[PDB]
RNA sequence: AGCGCCGUGGCGCAGUGGAAGCGCGCAGGGCUCAUAACCCUGAUGUCCUCGGAUCGAAACCGAGCGGCGCUACCA
């Protein structure tokens, strides 16, 4: 499990090993985009940032906790 | 014929809460039928329509559905209903939902007879509704008491018993409890078998070695609790003497 | 039933469960939803068939080509023991249980595999010397690589306690050259003297909780446990006591009566010792639910096992540490250090009160029973988990 | 191997007991000079199958079906 995907952009599937508000704090400044933590009931926790920066989202997910980079399959869309 | 209003009289009372069905919108608001009271049209005005500001109208009314609202004024002379959607308490919305569902169940129940025996639905419902709604509460509790012990249908004579027999034919709660065995005795399985033989002769089953889960099919919601505590105390009495200890939480 | 106990040891990610499956045929469950892929916790079990054809998996032989079938010769049990660093106490329990050994050595990996050598030392600790070296990987080697590995195994194992170790090629997938394994097991490994002379005892190594869920409780089975007998035959209709018992820190004995004795396929009234047997008694299944009946010394009524807390032990340590590819010298014991002292099968870390160069006094938190010898193993806390340092024996 | 959930429109829910359910979606159109936003209409199906009661059923139940949580491998 623990699958993660990015859909035009929301990130569905996020490990809980670090606090969410600091993730938002680093995200907004390193992307320069509006950031939302939307907690829909019992779906993959929603973190939404504007623009088409999936390469930059890759950079962020590498720089936050990511060390696998193999279960990430971003849908183009 | 879906007719013959659920409650005592055809014409709604004052300041009463309803749920309504939408059919059309001319230009001002919508005069739409009601499935909480008699099917006389009740009209909603746009001033009393949307808690949010009026910019889209087809998404908040959703023509052809059920919506909670409250009737302000009623015209019982020739039939006009002034109906309001906004001033409804967030806790009374649940009241409207449950009352509408209860009336829907009553409508569903007293249609089977009218269609099986092709007699007037209005006549049969008029005969049945005197002990039904006005006794001390809704019909569903009376119907459940009657299926467990028939006493409500006999309050007044129906047109016949074949229709009531069809009702009974169509109509024809589990409580959980956990018991954890903390036994350190040598022979403690025989005590469990004996106690469960005594208790079962309602449904007690197994999950784990110390865990015994009883799911009693109670009929009164309070008889099940007392049988549950009786079984628990029987377990404790049997098990605290032969050498072991058990606990229930 | 089973006549002699046999076990298999190997390094991690080496392959022994499927090897025994190709030897015996009984699936290793490897349950609890996390043991399926990393390591196991409870012991694996299997049963082998030995009908030897003297002109095999089945009592009737058709594969050799001649319609002659095989006759009953031996039926040996197999106790799969996990060779990993995390768990050692159950490894030592099974090691005291087993009588015959099968060691795995991996070719292309590092020829000294630390767990293989560590468990070979454990084998040599508890009077096990009939060991057959098995090359667990054969297809994955060249001929020259196989020759190099043969010479490496020979040069590495020359002067150890286990000197006469025949070598056998096996795999987990092919299922061939298997009759050689059975032949060498029958030949090199005899059944140790086990007859009616010595008084009966039992050693229980596992706990089975038998309570069929969903079924009506009015008819349930009691508590069944896996046990090994180093002396005497157990018969139905006897009163038995689980001596390490229950905690009321202090412990007190458990008494019970035998209900059934599952013997390798069914319930047999008598059972010659030397094999794992399922003793099903009136004991409470909760006492058999968790890892409770793991390493408990059990007595037939008519004997009085002695419960001890202070134990005087003759112990000896080897020169170097075991189980590491850095290594350090063996250091002499220091007072007030909790050291695990496994009395054949028990799992209880004792405190050291008296220190001598070849003698010691140790106090167990949980008291344990002592009957005659009950050989022991000694493990310390050095490499962030339990590391073998030597062997121990009760002397009082 | 048991009991409790899921039972798809590409999707999560939604009522389950009057028959095609919401938003997310995607296509087109509207808005504006133009875009985003905003405003409309759409095509998506066996809410897995078997029955029963049922004028009426995907629903209410029941006797099998594909996956999930525990018991914990329950000799
Ligand atoms: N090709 C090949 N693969 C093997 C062989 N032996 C084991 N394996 C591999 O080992 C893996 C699991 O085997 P298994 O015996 O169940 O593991 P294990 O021996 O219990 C691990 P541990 O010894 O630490 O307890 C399989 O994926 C298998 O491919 C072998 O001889 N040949
Ligand atoms: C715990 S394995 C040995 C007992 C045997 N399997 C019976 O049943
Ligand atoms: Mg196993
Ligand atoms: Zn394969």
């Amino acid at each position: 499990s623990n699958y993660i995907h990015i859909r035009i952009t929301t990130v569905q599937g996020v490990p809980e090993e670090y606090d969410l508000k600091r993730i938002l704090k680093v995200l907004k400044k390193d992307f320069a985009c509006n950031g939302n933590i939307v907690k829909d009931p019992e779906m993959g926790e929603i973190i939404q940032l504007q623009g088409d920066q999936r390469a930059k989202v890759c950079e962020f997910m590498i720089s936050q906790l990511g060390l696998q980079k193999k279960n990430i399959k971003i849908h183009g869309f | 014929t879906s007719h013959c209003r659920f409650y005592e009289n055809k014409y709604p009372e004052i300041d009463d809460i309803v749920m309504v069905n939408v059919q059309q919108i001319a230009e001002m608001g919508a005069y739409v039928k009601l499935l909480e009271y008699d099917n006389i049209e009740g009209m909603i005005l746009l001033s009393e329509l949307s808690r949010r500001r009026i910019r889209s109208i087809q998404k908040l009314i959703r023509v052809g559905k059920n919506d909670v609202a409250v009737v302000l004024r009623v015209d019982k002379e020739k039939g006009y209903i002034d109906l309001s959607k906004r001033r409804v308490s967030s806790e009374d919305i649940i009241k409207c939902e449950e009352k509408y569902q209860k009336s829907k169940t009553v409508h569903s129940i007293l249609r089977y007879c009218a269609e099986k025996f092709q007699i007037p639905l209005e006549e049969l419902y008029k005969t049945i509704a005197w002990p039904l709604s006005r006794k001390f509460g809704h019909a569903y509790e009376a119907f459940k008491l009657s299926i467990i012990d028939e006493t409500v249908w006999e309050g007044i004579e129906p047109p016949s018993k074949d229709v009531l027999d069809e009702l009974k034919n169509y109509i024809s709660v589990k409580i959980r409890a956990d018991v954890e065995v903390s036994c350190f005795s040598y022979e403690g399985i025989d005590a469990i078998k004996d106690a469960l033989k005594s208790a079962e002769d309602v449904k007690v089953k197994l999950v784990a070695a110390p865990l015994y889960v009883l799911t009693t099919q109670a009929l009164d919601k309070q008889k099940g609790i007392e049988q549950l505590e009786s079984a628990i105390e029987k377990i404790t009495e049997v098990i605290t003497k032969y050498g072991g200890v058990c606990n229930i939480t | 039933q089973a006549t002699i106990n046999i076990g298999t040891i190997g390094h991690v990610a080496h392959g022994k469960s499927t090897v025994v499956r190709a030897i015996s045929g009984v699936q290793t469950v490897r349950f609890k939803d996390e043991l399926e892929r990393n390591i196991t916790i409870k012991l694996g079990y299997a049963n082998a068939k030995i009908y030897k054809c003297q002109e095999e998996i089945s009592p009737k032989c058709q594969r050799p080509g001649c319609p002659g079938r095989y006759k009953l010769v031996r039926h040996v049990s197999f106790v799969d023991c996990p060779g990993h660093d995390i768990l050692m106490s159950t490894m030592l329990s099974g090691a005291a249980v087993m009588d015959a050994a099968l060691l795995l050595i991996a070719g292309n990996e590092s020829c000294p595999q630390p767990q293989t050598s560590e468990h070979l030392a454990a084998i040599e600790i508890m009077k096990l010397k009939h060991v057959i070296i098995l090359q667990n990987k054969v297809d994955l080697m060249r001929e020259e690589s196989a020759l190099e590995h043969q010479k490496s195994i020979l040069k590495f194992i020359r002067g150890t306690i286990a000197d006469g170790a025949p070598i056998v090629p096996i795999s987990a997938q092919l299922k061939y050259n298997i009759d050689a394994v059975n032949e060498f097991i029958v030949k090199t490994i005899p059944v140790p003297p086990r007859d009616f002379m010595i008084s009966p005892r039992l050693i229980v190594i596992r706990s089975f909780d038998v309570n069929k869920p969903g079924a009506e409780i009015e008819d349930l089975k009691g508590g069944v446990a896996g046990g090994s007998i180093l002396n005497g035959v157990f018969k139905l209709g006897d009163e038995i006591e689980i001596r390490p018992g229950i905690v009321t820190i202090q412990c007190k004995p458990i008494f019970s009566n035998i209900v059934s004795l599952f013997a390798e396929q069914n319930d047999l009234k008598f059972a010659v010792p030397g094999g794992l047997i399922g003793v099903g008694t009136k004991v409470d299944p909760t006492l058999c639910r968790a890892d409770r009946l793991v390493g408990q010394v059990v007595g037939a009524k008519g004997h009085l096992p002695n419960i001890y807390t202070d134990i005087e032990i003759n112990y000896f340590l080897l020169r170097r540490l075991l189980g590491v590819k850095k290594q350090a010298k063996v250091r002499k014991l220091e007072p007030n250090e909790v050291l695990m002292v496994n009395i054949g099968s028990t799992a209880t870390g004792a405190r050291v009160v008296a220190v001598k160069a070849d003698m010691a006094r140790l106090q167990l938190t949980s008291p344990a029973c002592t009957e005659i010898n009950e050989k022991i193993a000694l493990s310390r806390r050095i490499e962030k988990h339990w590391r073998l340092i030597g062997w121990a024996t009760i002397k009082k």
